């Protein structure tokens, strides 16, 4: 039975290099090429290249030329991947794979029946940045039979995660804390909102409590209607 | 009425039983005398399909060449499977002779005669023969040496050009000589000479052919991406010695795009410790013989791989390939297929 | 060269999933399934041939350049993300996630002008909230002085609520302070099945 076993996950910094292994068993190693595919949440699966064990012939994806190296050890039947000049864009789960059809006389590379279990690699800066907390003000006029939405915008922080509570956790009903988005600047941002009766806008105080453990940051922000 | 079939072919040659040369000795015991009066029958109103990449003739030739090399080029030490085999390693006389492959009774070889035939697909001009032409079992990588030339234009051959895992065979219609020499009086150091004028003109024709297959994209050559020396360099056996030549200069994009003219000299080296192309492992041979070791060969083809990847740029990149010696045999057996009569 | 659609598919167990891939090149097309936290698995190769262990509930088809993976009678182990492939190329992926069915609920739309605290930072974020709607499928378009916006907006969606089985969506429009002070009308238009007509919430900069 064909098996591919990969080395453990790791965390790297921008500028570093990474190396990962894929041990193969259950078939004649030299008969079939081995491929490396990486998976990142949000993006297309990316074929990085293949490596034919017999004489180590390789073919690297264009956009990775010069950064990637694929070798192998015949005796231990292990394939190896190296990627240099790591950036945030290299954060992904790395797989080694081999095609379904593989005989001593012929193969087809691209129907990937066989997959390693995957090797998660995180590339990120050791720097941390505290969030900005801006009030998302309800409105101007108070209504005595309608519901009001309010919240706070938690902007430009790194890395994940931030958590948000309201009124030190006393307010939970109608609260929505949205998954963070990654901005173009490389910094994260999210929103937390809550719907409340509009008649309680001049009576109850609404504080959002933002927590960002990596930057050791705890911020309370009162969200009140703009005086005009 | 016939049909495509597979059988055990017999070999024929013009070997000499008085010759101490390795290919001759093998062929004497493995093959029969050749036919002075061959017979070829051109078939009218007949259209047959061919596929050089699924031609089982290639498999048999492979076994033969492996047997030939194993019975002859015996190492001093054989390093495979974590074990060590110490044998005797005397120097030998080595010079590949032509080998004809032939069909037994009930079978016959169909031959494609279309001048622009690319290796796969239908063939209009088909003839019937009992034996192939004389094929030299030349083992090499990157460059195809001493082979037969294409009749008309340069022919691009691939099982599937859109599949970057499939080898491309470029079949030349005008040979270019490569003159490799290990001088007398580092004994392992050698060099190859090529006429830059001839080569760069052929290479330019190669890119224009490639343009026809790749939508007039800019065609770019690059050194191999990696691998063992046997494939990152032009690997071949001359007079018994294993040569490794650095072909970086052979694929100079500047010259196919002043001064490039002249005699190109590729740096070579003779290794005594090699990786076997038979997929076996590391073999160890004695030091080279004294005196001028030289061989002049026809470059008759090129082995290439094409870069892939989620790109969008206006250019295709090609790199010298090889390693699968079965491809060497395909490049000569491409116009042949075995059929069974009833 | 490979265009997979849709991006997200929200279905209940027992229903059928229809995933399509448009190609421009020609070669054998494969389909893969990735369950959460697990390695991708080969489902279909060569267009419609079922891999080992794959139930006849999975079937591939092709009309012209469009290849389709249909999954009948969705089971728990069928949900996840699916990818089509040709040679080294892969589709964007189709996320198939569990949806619990309920009555259609239109969203309550709210818009929030940039904070005055933030406007001292040179950046201006406008937030549009879509609250408690069903089904998940919803479109949000930003308009600035009645001009459609592209490439300056980010959206985030909650997981289906465990109690009321609704979704909420947050869209953020980010402009420079200079660019923000340039225009007057800022609006987010919301189209959803629970609305008989697209609904637009807007404010005029400066006035309260
Ligand atoms: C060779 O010709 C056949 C027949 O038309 C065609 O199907 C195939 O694509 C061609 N191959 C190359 C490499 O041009
Ligand atoms: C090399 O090519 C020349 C003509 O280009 C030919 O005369 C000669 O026989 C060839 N040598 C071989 C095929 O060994
Ligand atoms: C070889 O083929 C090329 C086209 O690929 C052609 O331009 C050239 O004239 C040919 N050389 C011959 C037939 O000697
Ligand atoms: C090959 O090159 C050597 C010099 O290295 C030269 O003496 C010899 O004449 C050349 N042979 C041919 C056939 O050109
Ligand atoms: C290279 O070949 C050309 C003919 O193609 C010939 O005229 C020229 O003299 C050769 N160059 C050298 C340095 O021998
Ligand atoms: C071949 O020679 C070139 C000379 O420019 C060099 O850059 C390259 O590294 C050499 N290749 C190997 C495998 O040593
Ligand atoms: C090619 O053939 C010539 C004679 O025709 C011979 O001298 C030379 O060694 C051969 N080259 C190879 C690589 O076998
Ligand atoms: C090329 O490969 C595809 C599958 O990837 C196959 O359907 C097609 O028949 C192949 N073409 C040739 C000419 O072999």
């Amino acid at each position: 039975q064909v098996r591919l076993s990969q080395s453990g996950g790791q965390m790297k910094k921008p500028g570093d290099s990474m190396r990962i292994s894929c041990r193969a068993s259950g078939y004649e190693f030299i008969n079939c090429p081995i491929n490396w595919i990486r998976l990142a949440p949000g993006k297309r699966p990316e074929w990085m290249g293949w490596m034919k064990p017999r004489l180590g012939a390789v073919s690297y994806a264009r956009q990775l030329q010069g950064r990637v190296t694929m070798t192998r050890d015949m005796y231990s039947e292990t394939a190896f991947l190296e990627l240099r000049s790591l950036t945030s864009d290299d954060t992904a789960v790395y797989f080694c794979t081999r095609g379904k059809y593989c005989t001593a006389r012929d193969y087809y590379n691209w129907d990937f029946e066989h997959w390693g279990q995957g090797t998660p690699v995180t590339v990120s800066s050791a720097s941390t940045k505290g969030p900005s907390v801006f009030p998302l003000a309800p409105s101007s006029k108070s209504t005595s039979g309608g519901t009001a939405a309010l919240g706070c915008l938690v902007k430009d922080y790194f890395p994940e995660p931030v958590t948000v509570s309201w009124n030190s956790g006393a307010l939970t009903s109608g609260v929505h804390t949205f998954p963070a988005v990654l901005q173009s600047s490389g910094l994260y941002s999210l929103s937390s909102v809550v719907t409340v009766p509009s008649s309680s806008l001049g009576t109850q105080t609404y504080i959002c409590n933002v927590n960002h453990k990596p930057s050791n940051t705890k911020v309370d922000k009162k969200v009140e209607p703009k005086s005009c | 009425v016939w049909k495509d079939a597979d059988t055990t072919l017999f070999c024929a040659s013009d070997a000499k039983a008085h010759e101490t040369e390795v290919h001759n000795v093998w062929a004497t015991h493995a093959c029969v005398p050749t036919d002075p009066n061959p017979q070829e029958i051109h078939l009218e109103n007949v259209t047959e399909n061919f596929n050089m990449w699924k031609n089982n003739m290639v498999e048999q030739m492979q076994e033969d060449v492996i047997s030939l090399w194993d019975q002859s080029l015996q190492p001093c030490v054989k390093l495979t499977g974590g074990s060590v085999i110490k044998q005797a390693c005397p120097k030998i006389s080595f010079d590949p002779i032509p080998i004809h492959y032939c069909t037994p009774a009930g079978y016959v070889i169909l031959k494609c005669n279309d001048k622009n035939f690319n290796g796969t697909g239908p063939c209009k001009n088909v003839s019937s023969v009992q034996c192939t032409h004389g094929i030299k079992p030349v083992v090499s990588t990157q460059l195809l040496l001493n082979g037969s030339l294409a009749e008309e234009e340069i022919i691009i051959r691939s099982e599937n050009l859109t599949n970057n895992a499939k080898t491309i065979i470029v079949h030349l219609n005008k040979s270019v000589e490569i003159n490799c020499t290990r001088p007398s009086n580092d004994i392992r150091k050698a060099y190859c000479e090529i006429n830059g004028t001839k080569w760069n003109k052929v290479l330019k024709q190669v890119t224009e052919k490639l343009k026809e297959h790749f939508n007039n994209k800019t065609i770019i050559f690059q050194p191999p991406s990696g691998g063992d020396l046997e494939i990152t360099m032009h690997h071949f056996n001359c007079r018994g010695e294993f040569f490794y030549c650095n072909t970086t200069q052979l694929f100079n994009n500047t010259c196919i795009g002043k001064g490039c003219n002249g005699t190109i000299t590729l740096p070579c080296k003779i290794k005594q410790i090699i990786n076997m192309w038979q997929g076996t492992g590391q073999a160890m041979y004695a030091p080279p013989i004294d005196g001028k070791i030289n061989c002049v060969s026809n470059i008759t083809g090129i082995l290439l791989t094409r870069d892939g990847g989620a790109n969008n740029t206006s250019n295709e990149t090609f790199r010298p390939g090889g390693g699968n010696i079965k491809d060497n045999w395909r490049s000569e057996l491409y116009k042949y297929k075995v059929v069974q009569i009833e | 060269v490979l265009t997979q659609s849709p991006g997200t598919l929200s279905l209940s167990p027992g229903e059928t999933a229809i995933i399509s891939c448009r190609t421009s090149q020609y070669g054998s097309l494969a389909w893969y399934q990735q369950r959460p936290g697990q390695a991708p698995r080969l489902v279909i190769y060569s267009g419609s041939t079922r891999a080992a262990g794959i139930p006849d509930r999975f079937s591939g088809s092709r009309w012209g350049p469009d290849y389709t993976l249909t999954i009948s009678n969705l089971e728990s182990g069928d949900f996840g993300v699916y990818y089509c492939q040709q040679y080294e190329f892969f589709g964007q992926g189709t996320k198939v996630q569990v949806d619990i069915k309920r009555t259609v609920a239109a969203p309550s739309v709210f818009i929030f002008p940039p904070s005055d605290e933030q406007l001292k930072s040179g950046t201006a974020s406008v937030v549009c909230l879509l609250n408690n709607f069903y089904p998940r499928e919803a479109k949000v378009q930003w308009k600035v002085d009645n001009a459609l916006q592209s490439g300056n907006s980010q959206e985030s969606v909650t997981e289906q609520d465990s109690k009321d089985s609704t979704y909420s969506l947050s869209s953020t429009l980010t402009l420079s302070k200079a660019d923000y002070e340039k225009h007057k009308v800022y609006a987010c238009e919301v189209t959803h099945q629970g609305l008989s007509s697209p609904v637009t919430k807007s404010f005029n900069r400066g006035e309260c």
